[PDB]
RNA sequence: AACCCAGACCAACAGCUAAGGUCUCAAAAAUGUGUUAAGUGGAAAAGGAGGUUUAGGUACGUAAACAGCCAGGAGGUUGGCUUAGAAGCAGCCAUACCUUUAAAGAGUGCGUAAUAGCUCACUGGUCGAGUACUUAAGCGCCGAUAAUGUAACGGGGCUAAAC
RNA sequence: GGACGCUGUCUCAACGUGGAGCUCGGUGAAAUUGAAGUAUCGGUGAAGAUGCCGAUUACUUGUGGUUAGACGGAAAGACCC
RNA sequence: GACGGAAGGGUUUGGCACCUCGAUGUCGGCUCAUCGCAUCCUAGGGCUGGAGCAGGUCCUAAGGGUAUGGCUGUUCGCCAUUUAAAGCGGUACGCGAGCUGGGUUCAGAACGUCGUGAGACAGUUUGGUCCCUAUCUGCCACAAGCGUUGGAUAUUUGAGAG
RNA sequence: UACGUUCGGAAAGGAUAACCGCUGAAAGCAUCUAAGUGGGAAGCCUUCCUCAAGAUGAGAUAUCCUUUAAGGGUCCUGGAA
């Protein structure tokens, strides 16, 4: 959703992972999801 | 794949029972025989060799003659093709026209009519220039490439040249009528080739 | 001598079992061009 | 074979007497309309003091063409002038009566009420 | 309105769409009650 | 590394474990499961227990430590107690039925979905809106439950769909929640 | 053509070297200790970043740290209010507000017109060593993105034949 | 600028006719031309390469067609200085 | 998403004057296209302050398709009807040894303005020769010769290409 | 020859893009990934039609001939070319 270049946690519940070579943010608040461009 | 070597007699039309007209092409089937077999362990693939209308005994070369040495009472055949992956027949057999009796659609393969050296406007549906308003450009190609890049004409650019003469196989022709006594098949639509040219009829793929 | 042909001949067996390292098995590309416009065809190591 | 700029006889009692085709509907490069198709017409001539003025744009259905079109049973019907009938928003005849004959492809194109109001169906 | 054609097989059986499942595949296919021949598009059963 | 990698594996009495040539076989009351083990990790059965360690200390080996410990543990818990993951079908007119080794789903679509059940896995019903997949392999059980859920993923406006029982669906509002 | 090495008197089927190279096209390298997983090497920015090597600080800990698991997570007290409501979570002010205190903040978030309701910091038990935030370097990741044809290693290929 | 009539101007092109074109016999030029066992792509370069680099593709040689290139031919650029 | 900050693209208006003035023909339209994806439509999705219908934003995706007319020399734009959509660009602002010459950029003449005047004006109006038989490469088609290891005649597997 | 007639764009399969996973670590949790293992588009590869052994890597087979034979060509009558 927020295909950005700076991916940061938004709330304290967001968590940072790295999948197949891209940096991603996963959270319960699906509105907070992210991936690096 | 079930197939036969027929001859395109021509076209006509028939009247369905309730009055609806169906335009048909008529194909006449000279007797077709199985001349030989091709085997996966000896030729690399499995197919049946099928032959049709005979040649004149003065114009059969001896290789062709020896092709039929082991067959009994089968004269040399002018039109020979192969039916890949077919069974239920063996050398010396003979295929009726009724093998299509249970078939709804067929495919026909033949040599399309030749149109000679034909220009771009007929060959590729090119439009032309205007015929008035000072035009000196009527049925020429127009531009063909770009300016300096690429400084050549790309391979496959469509220009003038010979038209038709290729094989072509037309698909899903409905089967309208089968007539065993006169050895004829009536399909609905057009079939490539001129009158008297020889086509190959196969069971439809779909 | 580079002028002439003086070396021997070679028969390679088991050519289908050459091993690669890294992700080459998924990523090495073999290209070819039909000389027609746009006719560039690629083929990864697996498929080739 | 009605195309753009073709003149047509309005065959109903709305008031118009001549219409001009200005678009063939239902298709991007569509160029010809046949019997039972819907076109967009402008009115080029009308009965004075009518409910249809010259220069208005409506939708109309083609009821007679001068070029024959094949039918299933092999018969071709070729009229002697091109004629159409004006439609309202519901794709139903705006008028109350239809002059002259119409062709029976209206039946299949589902214009049953035009067919009924016609005089002869050929 | 040319009468709504009843969706019938060439063998007089009703044609109904089922969704097989196989190995991560949903498959849609057409089935004829009378003759139980499975095809995948009712085109092939008219 | 971390304590899950080194935590010892208890062996139930009814359950047998064996290791040989980069392979492990676990035979229990309810079935037999097999696993590959990579070279950098060594698996030992002693004193009715399973231990795992690493020849090297590269990070691949670090991760492998825990990975294979957990797998063998789930490989032993399966052969003793089996794995089970359950599901609920919620929504108007949604139904599930069973015939032999296949399930038939009515999920609002214009076609009734058939569903072949892969072997090694059993399915249990509770009425026509509750399912429970049981089996020997946790991986397979999760796979089947997931693929069934994908057949009709849930939605947030009314809870309709096929949900994991343990799952909590976040819920939104529609018309009347926006009332002024 | 302008950069690097090097000033051609002619001849030799001699040797040593400069720049630049030593898997192969293509004449020339092997061993030692590490780093890199991106084919980085073999283009580039602001910025993001639980990639990893090495070194060093500040928190915190075998007298139990962190994550999980099991509990409490309060009473005074609707903190006084602005407002219509504001009960911890429109908004103003501090919370030098105390007690039972294990520990409970004038509450971390979710969500209720207003609460209500669900959670957390906070602390206790089960477990059993490093963890949690940062600093400097060595290589890396994303950002990376044009039009005839792979086309930003010369090619093949290379996990070294890379640094 | 508009209207009527009329029409292949156009949708949309098709067929036929006459002279060229094509084949053979006779006669027989032209501008042009450093020559030539003169391919393509990505590059490089007096900054748009048949001739250089790397790679790809291509049996030898004619004929009827087509003009993308050979910064084509023709006129010591008329514009500008 | 203001206020600022960091880049790419080489298409706009420009900068420089490196190739070409013993000539590299300039705007549009016609004909014929080919390529890029920064996607107009169709296809697959994530999130919505997404009930549904219909959208908004972002990601993946270039296979195919992407209208006819009125005005203007116009590209462009506006407008009329349509359409699933009426994409944005590169290619000597693709394409005049393929076409048109309306526009621009010759000599005629006229209007306005400037100049005493000859005349001048990215002001306007009207009229005004668009040359060349393809040697080579390239491309569209068709043959002659030979090769494929004895020489021929039929039937075909298929790399590869459209 | 189209303005006419008929037919064609498929169905299925494989590997994938974005996306969604299952099982699970490094990091006791969590996590689609690091070992594995799945779904997933008019795109890619097969499938449909045409050309095709000058594919010099010149393939495979059946038959004919063994000192000019098998066979082909020229010439002539012609065509569906
Ligand atoms: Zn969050």
């Amino acid at each position: 959703m927020k295909v950005r270049v700076s991916v940061k946690p938004i709330c304290e519940k967001c968590k940072v992972i790295k999948r197949k070579g891209v940096l991603r943010i996963i959270c319960d608040n699906l509105k907070h999801k992210q991936r690096q461009k | 794949m079930l197939g036969l070597i027929g001859k395109k007699v021509g076209m006509t039309q028939i009247f369905q029972k309730n009055g609806i007209v169906v335009p048909v092409t008529v194909i006449e089937f000279q007797p077709n025989y199985i001349i030989g077999k091709k085997t996966v362990d000896r030729d690399g693939y499995s197919a049946l060799i099928a032959g049709s209308v005979d040649l004149k005994s003065s114009k059969v070369s001896k290789p062709i003659k020896g092709q039929y040495k082991s067959l009994k009472d089968i004269e040399p055949k002018r039109y020979v093709i192969e039916l890949k992956g077919l069974d239920g027949y063996d050398a010396g057999d003979e295929i009726k026209v009724d093998v299509f009796k249970s078939v709804k659609y067929v495919d026909v393969t033949g040599t399309t009519k030749g149109k000679g050296f034909q220009g771009a406007m007929k060959r590729h549906n090119f439009s032309g220039g205007p015929s008035s308003h000072g035009s000196k450009f009527h049925r020429h190609l127009g531009g063909t490439g770009q300016a300096t890049t690429p400084a050549r004409t790309f391979k496959g650019t469509k220009m003038a040249g010979r038209m038709a003469g290729n094989q072509q196989t037309i698909q899903n022709l409905e089967v309208v009528l089968i007539d065993e006594e006169k050895r004829a098949l009536l399909v609905k639509g057009a079939v490539p080739g001129a009158k008297g040219s020889f086509v190959v009829v196969k069971k439809s793929k779909k | 001598t580079p002028h002439q042909d003086l070396g021997d001949n070679v028969i390679i067996i088991n050519a289908s079992k050459v091993k690669l390292t890294g992700k080459k098995y998924q990523q090495k590309l073999y290209y070819r061009h039909s000389r027609y416009p746009g006719g560039l065809y690629s083929d990864t190591f697996r498929t080739l | 074979m009605i195309q753009m700029q073709t003149y047509l006889t309005i065959a109903d009692n709305t008031g118009g007497k001549v219409a001009q085709c200005i678009k063939v509907l239902g298709g991007s490069k569509r160029r010809y309309a046949k019997i039972g198709d819907i076109i967009t017409i402008v009115v080029k001539q009308a009965i004075p003091n009518s409910s249809v003025k010259k220069g208005d744009v409506y939708k109309a259905v083609i009821v007679r063409t001068s070029k024959e079109v094949r039918r299933k049973n092999g018969t071709y019907v070729r009229f002697d002038d091109n004629a159409c009938v004006i439609l309202d928003a519901n794709l139903s005849p705006r008028g109350k009566r239809v002059f002259g004959p119409v062709a029976r492809e209206l039946r299949d194109a589902n214009f049953m009420k035009v067919v009924s109001l016609a005089s002869e169906v050929i | 309105r040319v009468g709504s054609k009843e969706l019938i097989s060439r063998w007089g059986g009703k044609i109904i769409m089922k969704s097989k499942f196989e190995n991560g595949k949903i498959k849609h296919y057409a089935e004829c009650q009378t003759s139980k021949n499975t095809a995948r598009k009712p085109r092939d059963l008219f | 590394m971390s304590r899950i990698g080194r935590l010892p594996i208890k062996i139930p009495d009814a359950v047998k474990v064996d290791v040989k040539d980069n392979l492990v076989i676990v035979e229990g009351i309810r079935g037999r499961l097999v696993q590959d083990i990579k070279d950098s990790i060594n698996v030992k059965v002693e004193n009715g227990s399973v231990i795992v360690d690493r020849v090297l200390n590269d990070k691949k080996a670090k991760a492998y430590h825990g990975l294979y410990r957990s797998l063998i543990f789930n490989m032993v818990k399966g052969v003793t107690e089996g794995f089970s993951k359950s599901l609920t079908i919620n929504g108007i007119g949604y139904r599930v039925e069973q015939q032999g080794n296949s399930l038939f789903l009515s999920l609002g679509y214009s076609t009734q979905f058939e569903y072949v059940i892969p072997d090694g896995i059993s399915v249990k019903l509770d009425g026509n809106t509750k399912i429970s997949v049981e089996g020997i392999d946790k991986f397979k059980v999760g796979q089947v439950a997931a693929e069934i859920r994908s057949l009709k993923k849930p939605e947030p406006y009314k809870g309709k769909g096929i949900k994991y029982d343990n799952e909590v669906i976040r819920r939104k509002v529609g018309k009347s929640g926006v009332k002024k």
